[PDB]
RNA sequence: GGACCUGGCGGUGCUUCAUAUCCCUCUAGAGGAGCCUGUUCUGUAAUCGAUAAACCCCGAUCAACCUCACCACCUCUUGCUCAGCCUAUAUACCGCCAUCUUAACCCUGAUGAAGGCUACAAAGUACGUUAGGUCAAGGUGUAGCCCAUGAGGUGGCAAGAAAUGGGCUACAUUUUCUACCCCAGAAAAUUUAGC
């Protein structure tokens, strides 16, 4: 599924309340979902079948 | 492709997981239904998707797997029906059926089936020059006098979708402390909003916000617009009006107005003018908004 | 459009309902039966009930806007009429007992007869091929000179050379000389009927 | 040599209409003045070349004595620090943008080439690619000069003319100022859209 089905087909990888309206520090934990995902991609080689949830 | 033992576990599958949610849910297991197990499964899997089909689902496995593969021959291969080498059983059964009643005859706001319909019924593809034969026939049928059954029968292959009547929809009449009766509607041009009351007898005076129209409308052009709904059907000065409008500007503000006197004006008139208002634009919502 | 193709445009005409059923043909019942299935789109802003509804005036308005400006437009058609009206009152008071037969003092009359003695009968259509531009004769149909007329009154009121003479005065005074047949209105369509006539080569090009 | 079959003319015109895209017709605005850019010609030893690097802070600006770039002369240098330089290269890769390329069965003809429709029905049914751009919101390498592609000093350099391409300002009587937010008083040729 294509981009445009990110909320239509497709869900979020990541949820967490920082992209609300209201809230803060989005960029940080932007930067962290960017750590965590090349950290366990690179801990869990030829490993993963699809992508990874990042719950909060 | 899907065998039968597979759908047939995927059967006990679904029963044995209608008992746990039942279970899950606290909900008797024995009366819980598919709507019940629609509502659960909505609140245990919660899902935002506008897609209804994304969204997490537990249905009847026939409601899944298609599987319209049917068996038209037993073990011994002799085929169930007197017509199955024609290799339109079901179709050429029908017009077998409605000869046999035109023969008996003889002897004695709804519309035709569409052709993917009376595919979808008689579970077979057919051409369009023999369904237009069928409807030739129904058509014939009817034309004899048919009687209750056939009637009947004929109904079975109608459908109500044809006509549809544009009646505007009168506002009741509602009546005030003092005894005078009035009715209200609304109407919306642009951002403005309005809410006009139209009492039954009145001497012509209209107040909008509390003010009176000449006063809160000085341009000459919303006061015409205010009086096309009374001119109209002739009863300027025999109406009073307590409209309140809130947005918009100028103009929208006396079209809204226009709009909700017309509509709640309809209660006081025959249905001949209420429809001769619909029939010179006074009852239409403009739609045409900034893009 | 917001509009559906199935919305149909609204008859404000009010003695067209007041018809009795008697009267009505057969066609004319058929299409009144045929208007209750429809859609009827909202009345546009403009045209009313109204008995004073002059559709020609309100298209002259229209064409004299500038910037959606409607209240203006208007606020100068009526100071045009009633400085009609007052030259037309002022020029009577002062005439004979014989010459008050013949002078005119309703405004909408004026109006109606000044845009007609302006219409144009026949003009030039330009016609592509071979790199020229072929100018032929053509006869314009009736919606055209009557935009051109009130074109042509517009344009000649709006010259720059009427310097500080405000727009009702200079409309007034073009609208009463037109009226009489004089004025540069009326030489604007007599130079396009003499120029239209100098061009009489291809008069019967009738496919334009 | 005889018979037959498929062809090939991405051919050519002519007839009628469906004839939507595309056309015109039609409607409403867009040329002057003053500055700034693009190209040419002429001219200089030379660049009317640029400011994460000047000045002006009402806005914006020209050349500023900023500084860098260029021309004519000179000087250093084992020096800043095993120094120093947006010097080159994505025509090194990676990122980002863009270009282009990407059947079967059944019948008929003598089981020849071959052919198969009629509805009141007569065999028909089923990724790569690129001397590509981007080193400004991003990276990993590779090479250059290293008595000079580094660091300084002394003078200059500050162009001229058109025809045309483009951009910014003010341009009014249907105007301008005040009070109000609409009944007042004073002043004076192509092109862009259309729906
Ligand atoms: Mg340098
Ligand atoms: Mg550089
Ligand atoms: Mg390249
Ligand atoms: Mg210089």
């Amino acid at each position: 599924h294509a981009p445009h089905y990110i909320a239509h087909r497709k869900g979020w990888l990541s949820l967490h309340t920082g992209n609300l309206d209201g809230e803060d520090h989005a960029a940080e934990r932007t930067v962290e979902d960017v750590f965590l995902r090349k950290f366990m991609w690179g801990t869990f080689p030829g490993c993963l079948a699809d992508q990874l949830v990042l719950k909060r | 492709t899907y065998t039968e033992d597979f759908i047939k576990k995927q059967i006990e599958e679904f029963n044995i997981g209608k008992r746990h949610l039942a279970n899950m849910m606290g909900e008797d297991p024995e009366t819980f239904t598919q709507e019940d197990i629609d509502r659960a499964i909505a609140y245990l899997f919660p899902s935002g998707l506008f897609e209804k089909r994304a969204r997490p689902v537990m249905k009847h496995p026939e409601q899944i797997f298609p599987r319209q593969r049917a068996i038209q021959w037993g073990e011994d291969g002799r085929p169930f029906h007197y017509l199955f080498y024609t290799g339109k059983q079901s179709y050429y059964s029908l017009m077998h059926d409605v000869y046999g009643m035109l023969l008996n005859l003889e002897k004695h706001g709804s519309r035709w089936l569409i052709k993917e319909e009376l595919e979808e019924m008689l579970v077979e593809k057919l051409s369009d020059l023999d369904y237009m034969q069928f409807i030739r026939l129904l058509e014939k049928l009817l034309t004899s006098q048919c009687g209750a059954a056939e009637e009947e029968f004929v109904q079975r292959f109608r459908r109500s979708v044809t006509l549809e009547s544009k009646k505007q929809l009168i506002e009741p009449v509602q009546y005030d402390e003092q005894g005078m009766a009035f009715s209200k509607s609304e109407g919306k041009r642009k951002t403005a909003k309005a809410e006009a009351i139209v009492y039954k007898h009145g001497s012509g005076r209209i107040k909008v916000n509390g003010i009176d129209y000449q006063l809160y409308f000085p341009i000459t052009q919303d006061r015409e617009q205010l009086m096309f709904p009374f001119h109209f059907v002739d009863r300027l000065g025999k109406h009073d009006v307590t409209c309140t409008v809130s947005g918009g500007g100028r103009s929208a503000q006396a079209g809204a107005i226009r709009l909700a006197m017309a509509k709640a004006l309809c209660s006081f008139v025959t249905e001949d003018e209420v429809e001769w208002m619909r029939q010179a634009g006074l009852l239409t919502t403009d739609p045409r908004v900034r893009e | 459009s917001r509009y559906s193709p199935e919305f149909k445009d609204p008859l404000i005409d009010k003695e067209y309902y007041r018809k009795p059923v008697e009267e009505l043909t057969e066609e004319e019942k058929y299409v009144r039966e045929l208007k209750k299935t429809q859609l009827i789109k909202a009345a546009p802003a403009g045209k009313t009930s109204s008995v004073f509804e002059d559709p020609v005036i309100s298209k002259f308005t229209n064409m004299m806007m500038i910037g959606g400006n409607k209240v203006l437009a208007r606020s100068l058609m009526i100071q045009t009429l009633e400085a009609v009206k007052r030259k037309q009152f002022e020029k009577y008071h002062a005439a004979s007992a014989e010459e008050q037969a013949t002078i005119e003092r309703n405004p909408y009359t004026i109006f109606h007869q000044a845009l007609k003695n302006c219409e144009p009968m026949i003009g030039l259509v330009p016609i592509l091929k071979g790199g020229r531009f072929y100018q032929v004769p053509v006869p314009l149909p009736d919606r055209r000179r009557r935009f051109l007329a009130m074109k042509w009154m517009i344009t000649e009121c709006r010259d720059k050379k009427h310097q500080r003479t405000l727009m009702p005065e200079k409309l007034s005074h073009k609208l009463l000389e037109a009226f009489h047949n004089q004025g540069p209105v009326i030489k604007r369509k007599h130079d396009l009927h003499k120029m239209a006539e100098a061009n009489r080569a291809l008069a019967h090009y009738r496919w334009w």
